[PDB]
């Protein structure tokens, strides 16, 4: 863990939430899941697919948004703790 | 006994008393100042020397001055008197409306009732207000997060709790402004005259106001909340009522703790708190329950560090709440007020073994409908809300009538809003919803409900109305 | 005599610890052998801990320090306008002394809370984005916080040229006096600074204080104060001051090497205790005073760096609370083209609508409900290949309108001028417009009004807010003016 | 927050393939098309 | 005066005098060495004790040793005989070639030009780099920074702009070694031998060498920087005549200081640094500007600690320029170099009205396509180059070409790219982004614009591309 890189990760997985959501309206108005995967391996279902792909996938990227924000936070106590206790541990060696 | 300043660095300072040596959090008093200067006994230091923390400036202070110790700790005007009264931290009037005329005095600081002295009756403090009452029910003598930034409702729903309150319980009210902006204080002030919780003429004021600028010193930020403590204390162990007590940031109490705590050269806890931390919110928290005599309940306003529920401050204040009044701006803009979300709100009272039964089950319907008429938006947009079976159409409309049935004009708001407030009572509350949800009144139109009283308001609203 | 004066001990990093005065005050002033001065912030029982005002190599051991009685004040009234001094009111323009009439303490208590009342009198900053979304009132005490480079500056800058228009004027009761406070910044930047507000002619009527990177901590601390102070003068005396702290966070820098170097107690991010208490009672300091008082005004505009916009670092905490609102600056709509760049969604004024007069009341809140929509939609923007009419709609009127806000520098607009623009945005006007051009248009349209409907403007301002006769008037002048515009 | 998803790994090579894969054939494609003009 | 060394910890030093006191900042002769070792006085403990940081090693000192006070601070040679030569931290030669004769010493510490000293004028300073003079111009006589995260670019940058500006400078130039590597400074100093910069045999030699580097104690390095400034500040002053400043690594300075705070007895604050980090950085960059007198050129490079720009040191060092040029890991990943920052390079005169409507326009023309595209980066990071409208698809298509001509090839860096390097004028570098944002070259591939000079070569390039296919 660091400040930095989660911090990364929580915007980047904030945008790919943000886009995945509108993508699951587009569909719902109209990547579609195991559809084309179904009949090569072997509208209405298409359109189904996509509106339930994005959907989960906006889903799993709040349920992960919500485990890196605590993530951010505890390191972010982490990270001022540590800090304080440096700056003390010099000032009680004097 | 007079000691001799010996030793100051910033708001701290250490006073050599020759003879008499004068108790920890004894306040002692500065000589050869325009205004008054307390210092607070903080520690024995030892060699006849006490350290303090300084309640106003120390610019002038000079190593000789002359301390006067003052017996006690800080006291402070309690009684009738003081309601109406702005007061300073050490008891002074800061409204300008000369002197505060009581006959009785108090330290702002005292131990929390005994073991003993504990009520263990769950009683609901019936606030008159449908949302709170019946979603969120305010413990009596039970501490309650209010959550909500400004713009919300915020000084309304305070005010009008105010009155409530006073008129259907007896009590009065306090406010302790920890860390006010002089600017915001003033507000609240002229706010509340326009509102008749304060009197400039005849005493029918039912509030104490006591503030706690941040321009005054950490010293000063922390006690504050004490001394608005004890004054509410005074109505509850003197004339057994109901008080209610408003800590606006309960939060900046808690910063002014730490900034007591390291001026004083304390090692900071995780995350930069006091050490002290959870006794500091432990020995003032504590003098807020019911006793014997009777209860003050209080109504403390939040601020969540970094919008992190497990930031020390709020979680070491989540120890001690019973409900959360949460307001939201996405409330506000549909219009209604108060803008309590019925959802976010919450309260540990709300058991059937507290609340009954019936009033449980009568909360949970409205929580869990509103639940389901919140999930039905996506579907009601995309899908069109054309394909929504007999159970799927009534949902969204009862919701629709509860979720404005949730909306209540205040008493308060008359002066602006032209329309007389309600006061409804918690059994007019209960049935009202109560029935919505069985569907004896889905035979009406939405406006129906909002802004009413009683459930009866809402059908005289809407034949009215047509 | 170790009762007035004193003898040095020790004397490291602009911390001269002194033996003697047992008589000086908290808070006094003192004079070293060479002449310079210094605080007592310190006072203990074996020594006096005094912050030293300039380099230390003058200070040695033994160095005598006779008290100065005068506690620290600085030169104030109006023979300071123009001129450009440090954190002590010493004038470092060499354009020669000032006629220092009066004097005032730079540590002073600040007004109650009753010789004070509501925010209601504007504080125009001539700023689009500002005084239509985030008011300022006079009395205000509003932050200017985001990244390094970001504006923040900029958006005094011009609020202070903004001044000129009521400042050459005949209402002297909208006359508003400037004080640009600069902290820890290179005297590079100020002379430029000042050139500026020069070659604009605002200085005529500005103050600025300078405790530069090179000035020893103490000043750097201090002018904060000895600025707030003249603002004051005008503060008490019927007269309305604006003063611009630039950047408390790097004052609190220099509070912080003080208090470490005299071995106070440390504390998250190694600053002081009280740090918070620096900033408290120098905000504070700020306000709409009541009639009875004069009815003058010190509003201030503190600025705050953020670090990769952390906010929930502790001086910006701080600083946010003790203020009374905030107007978000950031890289990202900078470079995008949003300039001046505010995030109205982040951004916030507590004061709101008090200080916005009904001409700009009406048209901001549309707009305000309208940014705020278009907020919502905004991401389906480039991926909506299928949109409904309505968010299609939503996101037009969005990208219209943020042009719009797009001001320049050093060129702020009359509260007018101002509606008489957002006007054409929020009816609709824009609407058809090409995105790119909408700039090229407030451009060709404004300077249009200004130069040939004057008078219109004017009943703007008078009616108090958009006639019907005027709403009537505009739409006429809209109509035809824009379709000129594309032909 | 413009591109966080770049400024990271997983998705970034993805972006980053995709990416550089489409303007290499569309180059070559407009390489030969040089040629005829 | 004769004083004892009483305490020996490290690079601080106490010692304690019985006739008079040095004052603080004054230099001192620790006798009894083969190699001159000076103290520089830092505090006044008291009971006639100093504290002094020492300007070498400590490997040897004894308590008691004797220590004469030299009555100033640290003075050391200025003036045009130090052209060619590379100096010490305390004014010792250190290239073998003798002592320098000097017939003036300054001291190294001094008072900044005041307020009514400094100069607002701003005249664009023309680099041959495209991205620095299209979106952050440096300008004549300012003070630029050149920010970057370990080995992206900053020492090879620093380089070009010798080669560049500093060959075709009609006036003396100032290089400071600051706590870099020493091999570096061999390479600068043969390296500016075979240009004729500098010469052994005659008075030709225009750029004055300082150093201090790594293999120093902190003591030292944390003055050097003020060294090589008094060396640049006699050639702004006792001539007024332009000077360039190059700093390498003005960073050292403030960690030269942190590496030595904790033993001057301080509390340590924010990350370790020093309290007195930004005020010390503030009596030490309001040295290097512009006055009246003169003007000072200077090019600082600032190191940034694990690239974290919010860093102290560097977030210090922002203000104190006009012109900063950032350095991009990410950028220089994907090849591209110099690895400037579009998005977070600014300039003091990058205004219309100091460079024309047209020099501007494009500039953030640039910028905000390159801003667009960073949008989409996320946009099509999951759904693929085939969903963008076919409008946005093509600004993709631009910022892509606009990213690439921003790169350019180094005459200093040929020995790392292998190409011929280019130097481009302002004009053609305007016009060179005008027509790309125009759409113009739309028909050309991308890798035409990477590493190339003027637009040309760009076409030209895209040619050989063509008929190589
Ligand atoms: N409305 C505007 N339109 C165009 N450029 C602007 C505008 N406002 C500010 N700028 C420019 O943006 C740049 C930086 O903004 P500035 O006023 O210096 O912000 P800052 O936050 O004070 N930066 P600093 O304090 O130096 O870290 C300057 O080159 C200004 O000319
Ligand atoms: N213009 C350039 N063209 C090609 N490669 C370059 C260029 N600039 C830097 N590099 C590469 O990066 C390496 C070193 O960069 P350099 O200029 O020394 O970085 P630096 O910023 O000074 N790093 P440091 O001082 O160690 O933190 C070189 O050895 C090259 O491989
Ligand atoms: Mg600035
Ligand atoms: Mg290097």
């Amino acid at each position: 863990a660091t400040l930095k890189d989660i911090t990364r990760r929580l915007k980047s997985i904030k945008n790919i939430q943000k886009i995945t959501k509108s993508m699951k309206m587009v569909a719902a108005a109209k990547l579609c899941g195991a559809i084309h995967s179904s009949v090569a391996k072997q509208t209405t279902s298409e359109q189904s697919a996509r509106m339930t792909a994005m959907d989960n996938a906006s889903k799993n990227a709040s349920e992960m948004i919500d485990k890196l924000t605590l993530t951010f936070n505890r390191t972010r106590q982490a990270v001022i703790t540590k800090e304080l206790i440096e700056i003390i541990s010099g000032a009680a060696a004097l | 006994t007079t000691g001799r300043i010996v030793a100051v660095i910033g708001a701290v300072v250490d006073v050599q008393f020759d003879e008499g040596l004068p108790p920890i959090l004894n306040a002692l008093e500065v000589q050869g100042r325009e205004t008054r200067l307390v210092l607070e006994v903080a520690q024995h230091l030892g060699e006849s020397t006490v350290r303090t923390i300084a309640m106003d400036g120390t610019e002038g202070l000079v190593r000789g001055q002359k301390v006067l110790d003052s017996g006690a700790p800080i006291r402070i005007p309690v009684g009738p008197e003081t309601l109406g009264r702005i007061m300073n931290v050490i008891g002074e009037p800061i409204d300008e409306r000369g002197p505060i005329k009581t006959k009785q005095f108090a330290a702002i600081h005292a131990e929390a009732p005994e073991f003993v002295e504990m009520s263990v009756e769950q009683e609901i403090l019936v606030t008159g207000i449908k949302v709170v009452d019946l979603l969120a029910p305010y413990a009596k003598g039970g501490k309650i997060g209010l959550f909500g930034g400004a713009g919300v409702g915020k000084t309304v729903l305070i005010m009008e709790l105010i009155n409530n309150v006073a008129k259907a319980h007896g009590g009065y009210s306090v406010f302790a402004g920890v860390g006010e902006r002089t600017r915001e204080g003033n507000d609240l002030y002229h706010e509340m005259i326009e509102s008749g919780v304060i009197n400039l003429k005849d005493a029918t004021s039912k509030v104490a106001l006591v503030y706690g600028q941040m321009n005054e010193p950490p010293g000063a930020r922390a006690r504050v909340a004490l001394t608005g403590l004890t004054v509410a204390e005074y109505f509850r162990d003197q004339e057994g009522q109901d008080v209610l007590l408003f800590i606006d940031n309960i939060f900046r109490f808690t910063q002014a703790g730490s900034e007591v705590s390291a001026l004083l050269g304390r090692i900071p806890s995780a995350v930069g708190y006091q050490p002290t931390l959870a006794t500091d919110m432990g020995t003032m928290q504590e003098r807020i329950t019911t006793t014997k005599k009777g209860s003050i309940t209080s109504v403390q306003a939040i601020y969540v560090p970094a919008d992190d529920l497990t930031d020390p401050a709020p979680a070491t204040t989540f120890a001690h709440l019973d409900a959360t009044t949460v307001l939201s701006r996405a409330i506000a803009e549909l219009g209604i007020y108060p803008a309590v979300d019925p959802l976010d709100s919450t309260s540990r009272i709300m058991d059937p073994n507290i609340v009954g039964s019936e009033h449980y089950d009568v909360a949970r319907g409205v929580q869990k409908i509103l639940q389901d008429y919140k999930s039905l938006q996506d579907i009601i947009a995309i899908l069109g809300m054309d394909e929504l079976s007999e159970e799927d159409k009534l949902t969204v409309s009862r919701a629709r009538k509860i979720q404005r049935f949730l909306s209540q004009p205040f008493q308060v708001a008359e002066v602006f809003t032209g329309h007389l407030g309600k006061l409804v009572p918690l059994k007019e509350t209960i049935k009202g919803f109560q029935q919505i949800l069985a569907g004896e009144y889905d035979h009406l139109p939405e406006q129906a409900f909002y802004m009413v009283g009683p459930i009866e308001e809402a059908v005289a609203k809407a034949d009215k109305l047509a | 005599d170790l009762e007035e004066t004193g003898r040095v001990l020790s004397i490291g990093d602009g911390i001269a610890r002194v033996h003697g005065l047992r008589n000086v005050q908290a808070e006094e002033m003192v004079e070293f052998s060479s002449g310079l001065k210094g605080m007592s912030l310190n006072l203990e029982p074996d020594n006096v801990g005094v912050v030293v005002f300039g380099n230390d190599k003058l200070i040695k051991e033994g160095d005598i320090v006779k008290r100065t009685g005068a506690i620290v004040d600085v030169p104030v009234g109006e023979e300071l306008l123009g001129r450009v001094v440090d954190a002590l009111g010493n004038a470092i323009d060499g354009k020669g002394p000032i006629g220092s009439k009066a004097r005032r303490r730079v540590g002073l208590k600040a007004p109650g809370i009753i010789p004070r009342i509501s925010v209601r009198e504007p504080m125009q900053t001539g700023i689009k984005a500002v005084d239509s979304l985030v008011p300022i009132g006079r009395g205000q005490r509003e932050l200017i916080i985001g990244d390094r480079q970001t504006g923040k500056t900029s958006i005094a800058i011009d609020t202070i040229i903004n001044q000129k228009r009521f400042n050459d004027g005949t209402d002297e009761k909208k006359k508003l006096y400037c004080i640009y406070v600069a902290i820890g910044q290179k005297r590079s930047t100020v002379a430029q600074l000042v050139k500026r507000l020069t070659d604009a002619d605002a200085m005529k009527y500005t103050i600025v204080v300078s405790a530069t990177a090179s000035d020893a901590a103490p000043l750097q601390y201090l002018a904060p104060y000895s600025g707030c102070s003249m603002g004051e003068y005008f503060r008490d005396n019927g007269k309305h001051a604006l003063i611009i702290y630039d950047d408390l966070s790097k004052q609190a820098v220099a509070y912080r090497q003080m208090s470490l170097l005299l071995r106070r107690p440390p504390g998250r991010e190694a600053y002081p205790g009280d740090v918070f208490y620096l900033h408290s009672r120098l905000l504070e300091r700020a306000a709409k005073m009541n009639d009875a008082f004069g009815g003058g005004s010190l509003t201030a505009l503190p600025v705050i760096e953020t670090q990769a916009g952390d906010v929930s670092a502790y001086i910006p905490t701080n600083v946010i609370s003790i203020t009374d609102g905030q107007i978000f600056l950031e890289t990202e709509l900078f470079y995008k083209g949003i300039r001046p760049a505010i995030n109205v969604g982040l951004s916030v004024s507590r004061v709101g609508s008090a200080a916005q007069t009904r001409a700009m009341k009406q048209v901001a809140g549309t707009m305000k409900l309208e940014l705020a929509q278009y907020r919502e939609v905004a991401a389906f923007a480039q991926f909506g290949s299928d949109l409904d009419a309505a968010t299609q709609q939503l996101l037009s009127r969005g990208v219209r309108l943020t042009e719009l806000l797009k001001q320049g520098q050093y060129s702020p607009m009359a509260i007018e001028e101002q509606v008489a623009v957002i006007y054409a945005g929020v009816r609709g006007y824009l609407d058809k417009l090409e995105p790119s051009k909408i700039t090229k248009f407030e451009n060709a349209f404004l300077s249009h009004v200004i130069s040939q409907h004057q008078a219109l403007l004017g009943k703007i301002r008078t009616d108090g807010k958009i006639s019907e006769e005027s709403d009537a008037k505009l739409k006429e002048i809209v109509t035809n003016f824009l379709a000129g515009f594309e032909a | 927050s413009g591109d966080n998803v770049r400024s990271s790994a997983g998705a970034v090579r993805d972006a980053g393939g995709a990416f550089g894969k489409r303007e290499q054939a569309e180059e070559e494609r407009y390489f030969r098309a040089r040629a005829k003009e």
